């Protein structure tokens, strides 16, 4: 699996390393 | 010419606004400025001296203020999202 | 005889996933589709309306 214009991208609040431990 | 710094800019009749930073991508000599993929300004070739300047938008973010109940208490956290805090106090 | 089938089969999961670029085609499109969406987004800036 594969600047700005007010278009702002929150984080996932499990980031992928909990995510890859839950 | 400020770099590091938030500043506005006006190039060859660019006035876009944003800081300027020293840039690593090399142009072709007749190439006046760079260009992102959503046909947005992200370079710039200063025209007085001939070096590639890396421009970046002033960085803004929502504020949000993480707070208990306010019964409980008054004491509040404020987090800038999505920029260090060198550039908070402005 | 088990044991071996389901080891080989996984390895059969990895081999297949690394060779086909096709596997991850779901996640792949809903990335692609937000994309999309938000490079159209940005694009309509350019617009006249
Ligand atoms: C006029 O423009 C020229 C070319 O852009 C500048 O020439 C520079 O001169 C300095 C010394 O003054 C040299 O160190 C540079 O190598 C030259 N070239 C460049 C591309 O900067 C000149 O400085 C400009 N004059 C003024 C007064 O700004
Ligand atoms: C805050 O806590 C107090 C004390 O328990 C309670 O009386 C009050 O109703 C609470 N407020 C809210 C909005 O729940
Ligand atoms: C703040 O964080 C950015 C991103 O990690 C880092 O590159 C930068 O050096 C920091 N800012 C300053 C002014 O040091």
């Amino acid at each position: 699996v594969t600047k700005f214009n007010g278009l702002t991208v929150l984080p996932p609040l499990l980031t992928d390393e909990m995510i890859a431990q839950y | 010419l400020v770099k590091n710094k938030c500043v506005n800019f006006n190039f060859n009749g660019l006035t876009g606004t944003g800081v300027l930073t020293e840039s690593n991508k090399k142009f072709l000599p007749f190439q006046q400025f760079g260009r992102d993929i959503a046909d947005t300004t992200d370079a710039v070739r200063d025209p007085q001296t001939l070096e590639i300047l890396d421009i970046t938008p002033c960085s803004f973010g929502g504020v949000s203020v993480i707070t208990p109940g306010t019964n409980t208490s008054n004491q509040v956290a404020v987090l800038y999202q999505d920029v260090n805090c060198t550039e908070v106090p402005v | 005889l088990i044991a071996n089938q389901f080891n080989s089969a996984i390895g059969k999961i990895q081999d297949s996933l690394s060779s086909t670029p096709s596997a991850l085609g779901k996640l792949q499109d809903v990335v692609n589709q937000n994309a999309q969406a938000l490079n159209t987004l940005v694009k309509q800036l350019s617009s006249n309306f």
